């Protein structure tokens, strides 16, 4: 209802004229992980300056 | 009409009534909701009023049950948006930040895009981004925010000084997205194309002395610009290794793992891993000591579990001992009592810090109002932990409030005929209520004369007579009996080893003493080595 | 730890401590069990303070706001110390009953109401504050004359103004309505078990999903047993 | 118009030792007095979460303790350092578990690899266990609902820790080890 | 130590009443035998401590340096002067002076006592 | 309002007074007029659970 953009109330009307309907509840996909969700993309870097980053982490990743 | 015609439809009767039966469950004030939105389909205007103000008493009831929704208080404004009184879209923005103590990004966001094109007045529109950034400008995730900001003071303003003042702060947050702006940064710096636009990033004083580059020469100053460029270009890029240490840190810590940055409802459940970050993501920016920021990275991590208790305690805890507040803490238990459905390691804390706050009328009236709640029967309760944390803090009220009928000065506690007659009644229940000799055990508490010929006489007399089968099978119960008379000050070594040897020993019944002789051992075994033969002969 | 002996004490030491600061607003909430006891107390008390400056506002439903505006600085440290040690009063010393000389070995604590909109130790403002429009602060002062002078030193710092006519009748609308909100909250407590939950359709939406992370455990101390050994 | 802005930030890896293994959980503690019981030691370190204790060895002044959270782990880290235990202040860290410790001293005389292998994952989400928390003692129908701990851990068998029942068992052992810890019996 | 502290608060809460808890209270240090044993409850060295130099001596504690990952004492970056607590209505009255660093050069400098090895391995 | 009536579980479990009122309070849901018995009847045993 907010989001999508197509059917808020605001600007809804509008995009219709120039698919995840609004009808959507909290009943289908309860539990979110549930091998369904991806990471958070890391934080982008500057090319110029890729050579300031600490070059080892702090713990062992997998 | 279309109004009349949507009550005497069935689907209604049958979706607000599942409502009133079963309130919190959400997925029936989705239904009830998402159902009556279409039945109205065109929403403009035109369409009736009494079918508008029964669509505005259903968001304005269910934002009532669940404060932290963050889209349906955007969704209801722009509803009142629509049908076209921004009077009252205002009203219900304020409604929801106050919901999150002003402190929640996605509102602030769709406040503000919105607050752009309906303020029409210059002062007032940045005083609403200045109030916005004390709360929610350090917000991890903020960058989109400030984009807003900035997008606005280009705009809109003409100077162009505040738009380098205002991203002189960018600079030296910890922003997931931090690079989009050192390259704003680093596209102007590029582009300044005089000496004495120099000034507006920083004094004429601080170029001269930290850097050492003078506005004021004159000469042939294209090198000098030259110059002075990759002398100011270093300490953004030094800058950008400061920050860039402090992001990189915090991602790969702790903001990779939580998957989840929304509400859901009350019968949502939060993973065991995403609990373990939020527990040390919040020791993590407590120790940064950044008052805005601990705040916030509380109120943020507040809403996947609001409904745990978990993070009412810590954030308690942390404005307790850290920040000495201890009033603050009061309110944020209040504030925490709503929305946690444990309830009971709040209240058991929430009594301790009235106690020491020194506000003891507000904390008798808390307790007649959970007494009134049971309907005078917290004694009947099933699960103990409430009536237990009730008795003892119910008990140092009446020790206050009325002077004691006993010698020595001893403030007559659990023995009042209010309190006294609200545990034999719990003791009454026997089998069921659960909590029966954890309430005796602090029964033996008294040592003195006067005290112990009354809990002989009242409860380790009277329930011998009535003689209830479970409590003479169980040898705590022996225990607790013997132990209430040899600790008395009142007698000697003589009788006191006579009236326990002489008479409570042989009162038990020769079938029970299988089980009860472990317990009863116990007692022996340690205050009486010389009488351990006599104990063992009798059974 | 006399009080007229301690007010005049404040006139002499506080550098003009007799004007009025302009556009000042201070609501004090408070609660009593006994009414009669109070109510005598606040008619001492409605003697030196001119009904136009203090005023006594009842909810009944005891609770009693007293509002106190457009006041001295020298007012307003002569009021809080009376109510403060009456407050405390009924459970300390029952039998004393005098209300203006405070009895020994009583630190005065309590909080008071001030608008957000303020230009600004024992006196501190708080973090998380409930009543939105306004912001609370807590007073915890050992003496009674440490009190005066923590005070007197307060309201030389802070300048206000500009609030509204009606502002009172906003503080009733919000301070009855976040305690209306947890009377309600203690009725919901022995109810949370299917007074209002659907706990049927809960029950059979979480039984699968426990019952592969009762698995999940089981199976990774058996991993963990592995590794140990 | 070839490269680009922006990068995701590539980072080396830190080798995996036992020092920085985000998995891990088994506090080593050092410089004990070694007039100390493991019974002992356990009552300094059981309030912080739930133990699956591994050893102490014999006479070397310095044993291990094992959690099953990770964050019950670093709450006793922090909990206590510089504690006296006995009269003797102890330092604590990071350290292996008892099969991992002969794997390494086997290398450390032989100093061919030492390669290390960390903990097993717990494999998430599970849903039920809430982190650092204990079942105080030993039929349960729960409503199954998020405010309650509806999963837990017994000192290895996975409970289900009934809320009201759990205050009057933990408040059971509560009394108990008062009369029998002051007449010597606990320890 | 939960054991007492538990059993003395029941204790304390049955048999005294607000006069002689109000006397207990003498303020110098903030301890109180209601609340104070639940904040003392798992923490062994709690200690109320009230002080304006804990904020001077700050950046220099093993608690800073071992912040989010525990054990690991590094050398965390930071600019002296920070502007992020002062809000932008404020800062445009004079211009902002330039960034103070400290700690910078140890950016990559992460060290580690191994406590284990050294005392356990070796003997 | 016309055919419509609000009611609130949290007074009404309770026993408490003003669980019902025709006009839009606060906290309160919208149920038809008609169906107040059919509302009544289905907290019936909860009620008889707080009344024994």
């Amino acid at each position: 209802k907010v989001f999508v953009d197509a059917n808020r109330f605001d600007i809804g009307d509008l995009v219709k004229a120039s698919s995840r309907s609004r009808d959507e509840t909290c009943e289908s996909n309860p539990f979110p992980r549930l091998n369904n969700p991806k990471k958070l993309e890391p934080p982008k870097i500057l090319s110029q300056w890729s050579n300031t980053i600490p070059k080892t982490s702090i713990f062992y990743s997998v | 009409d279309k109004y009349t015609a949507l009550i005497h439809d069935e689907n209604f009767s049958t979706l607000t009534l599942n409502v009133s039966r079963y309130p919190k469950s959400l997925a029936y004030w989705e239904k009830l909701l998402n159902y009556i939105v279409k039945a109205s389909a065109p929403i403009c205007k035109s369409t009736e009023p009494q079918l508008l103000k029964l669509i505005r008493c259903t968001y304005s009831s269910m934002l009532n049950e669940f404060p932290y929704l963050e889209n349906y208080y955007i969704d209801f404004a722009l509803l009142e948006y629509k049908l076209g009184n921004v009077s009252m879209s205002h009203k219900i923005f304020q409604r929801g930040l106050q919901a999150f103590n002003q402190r929640s990004l996605l509102l602030w966001t769709s406040y503000l895009k919105f607050c752009n094109n309906v303020i029409s007045h210059q002062k007032q529109l940045f005083k609403k981004y200045e109030t916005a950034e004390e709360y929610v400008g350090l917000h991890f995730f903020s960058g989109e925010f400030w984009d807003l900001y900035l997008e606005q003071i280009s705009s809109r303003c003409t100077s162009s000084k505040k738009y380098w003042n205002v991203l002189r702060k960018i600079l030296e947050i910890p922003l997931h997205s931090f690079s989009k702006f050192y390259a704003l940064w680093l596209q102007r710096i590029d582009d300044i194309m005089d000496l004495k636009q120099l000034s507006q990033l920083t004094s004429k004083d601080e170029l001269l002395k930290k850097l050492k580059i003078d506005i004021n020469y004159s000469g042939r100053k294209g090198p000098y610009l030259q110059d002075a460029k990759k002398k100011l270009k270093k300490i953004t890029k030094e800058m950008y290794m400061v920050v860039q240490y402090q992001v990189l840190e915090i991602y790969s810590i702790f903001e990779s793992k939580i998957y989840i940055n929304y509400y859901t409802s009350p019968e949502t459940l939060v993973s065991s891993d995403e609990i373990e970050t939020w527990i040390k993501y919040l020791d993590y920016t407590i120790t940064l000591q950044t008052d805005s920021l601990t705040h916030l990275n509380f109120q943020r991590a507040l809403l996947p579990l609001a409904h745990y208790d978990l993070v009412w305690i810590k954030y308690s805890k942390w404005l307790i001992n850290s920040k000495n507040d201890l009033l603050g803490a009061k309110n944020v238990l209040l504030m925490g009592l709503k929305f946690s459905l444990k309830k009971t390691e709040i209240i058991k804390l929430l009594y301790s810090v009235i106690c020491k706050l020194n506000e003891y009328v507000l904390l008798r009236n808390l307790l007649e109002k959970i007494e009134s709640s049971y309907s005078d029967n917290v004694e009947n309760v099933d699960d103990f932990e409430i009536f237990w944390d009730y008795l003892q803090f119910k008990t140092f009220c009446q020790n206050s409030l009325y002077s004691s009928r006993y010698s020595d000065s001893q403030s007559n506690g659990l023995l009042n005929k209010e309190l006294f007659d609200k545990v034999w009644k719990r003791l009454s229940c026997k089998e069921k209520k659960s909590g029966q000799e954890i309430l005796l055990n602090n029964l033996v508490q008294f040592y003195s004369k006067d005290t112990v010929e009354f809990v002989e006489k009242n409860i380790f007399q009277k329930i011998i007579e009535f003689g209830w089968e479970y409590y003479l099978q169980n040898g705590m119960f022996w225990n607790c009996y013997c132990r209430l008379i040899y600790f008395d000050t009142s007698r000697s070594y003589l009788d006191k080893r006579q009236y326990i040897v002489r008479k409570i020993w042989p009162q038990i019944d020769k079938k029970f003493a299988q089980s009860v002789l472990p317990s009863l051992t116990e007692f022996c075994e340690s205050y009486f080595p010389e009488e351990m033969d006599t104990l063992e002969e009798m059974f | 730890f006399d009080i007229w002996k301690n007010l005049d004490r404040i006139r002499s030491t506080k550098k003009n401590a007799g004007q009025f600061i302009k556009g000042s607003l201070l609501i004090l909430p408070m609660r009593t069990e006994d009414k009669q006891q109070f109510d005598e107390c606040m008619d001492e008390l409605h003697k030196y303070i001119s009904k136009d400056i203090l005023r006594c506002y009842p909810q009944k439903e005891m609770l009693f706001y007293i509002v106190l505006k457009d006041f001295n600085i020298l007012d307003s440290c002569f009021v809080l110390s009376v109510l403060l040690a009456f407050q405390k009063r009924l459970w300390m010393a029952p039998s004393e009953k005098s209300y203006f000389r405070v009895p020994k070995n009583i630190n005065l604590t309590g909080s008071f109401y001030l608008p957000k909109n303020i230009e600004t130790s024992s006196i501190v403002e708080v973090g998380f504050n409930v009543v939105p429009d306004f912001q609370q602060f807590q007073v915890k002062a050992c003496h009674v004359s440490k009190f005066m002078n923590e005070l007197s030193n307060f309201f030389s710092q802070v300048e206000f103004g500009k609030c509204e006519a009606n502002v009172i009748n906003y503080f009733k609308r919000e301070y009855n309505r976040t305690y209306s909100q947890i009377s309600l909250a203690l009725y919901e407590l022995p109810l949370i078990g299917d007074g209002l939950f659907d706990i049927k359709s809960y029950i059979s939406k979480t039984r699968p999903i426990i019952e592969t992370s009762k698995a999940q455990m089981i199976k990774h101390i058996s991993e963990m047993k592995a590794y140990n050994e | 118009n070839h490269m680009s802005q922006f990068i995701y930030p590539v980072q080396q890896q830190p080798s995996l030792n036992h020092f920085t293994d985000p998995n891990n959980t088994t506090v080593f503690i050092g410089g004990l007095s070694s007039l100390v019981t493991e019974d002992e030691l356990r009552a300094y370190f059981q309030p912080f979460g739930t133990i699956v204790y591994v050893k102490i060895p014999v006479g070397k002044c310095c044993g291990f303790v094992q959690y099953v959270d990770r964050l019950s782990a670093e709450a006793a880290i922090a909990g206590m350092q510089g504690f006296p235990i006995a009269n003797s202040r102890v330092r604590l860290s990071w350290g292996r578990s008892a099969k991992q410790t002969a794997l390494l001293q086997q290398a450390m005389l032989s100093n061919s690899l030492q390669v290390q292998q960390q903990q097993p994952g717990l494999q998430q989400p599970n849903y039920g266990y809430i982190p650092s928390s204990t079942c105080e003692a030993p039929n349960v129908s729960s409503t199954m609902l998020p405010g309650c701990q509806i999963l837990n851990y017994s000192n290895g068998q996975q409970v289900i820790m009934q809320g009201s029942e759990a205050v009057v068992n933990s408040t059971n052992a509560m009394l108990n080890r008062l009369e029998q810890g002051s007449n010597g019996f606990m320890f | 130590m939960n054991d007492i502290l538990t059993d003395y608060k029941t204790f304390y809460l049955t048999h005294s009443n607000i006069v002689t808890y109000e006397s207990s209270i003498i303020d110098s240090n903030t301890f109180d035998p209601i609340l104070y044993p639940e904040l003392k409850m798992s923490n062994p060295k709690y200690d109320p401590v009230l002080n304006t130099t804990a904020n001077v001596d700050w950046h220099k504690k093993t608690e800073w340096k071992e912040a989010g990952h525990i054990g690991i004492t590094t050398e965390r970056p930071q600019i002296s002067n920070s502007i992020i607590e002062c809000n932008s209505g404020t800062l445009i009255q004079k211009p902002i002076s330039l960034p103070n660093f400290r700690n910078l050069e140890k950016i990559n400098q992460v060290k580690i006592n191994d406590l284990y090895t050294e005392e356990f391995l070796k003997e | 309002m016309r055919d419509i009536v609000f009611v609130s579980p949290q007074l009404y479990l309770s026993s408490q007074e003003g669980w019902k009122s025709d006009s839009a309070k606060s906290g309160f849901i919208p149920i038809l007029k008609n169906d107040l018995q059919r509302f009544q009847d289905s907290l019936k045993h909860i009620v008889d659970a707080r009344n024994s």
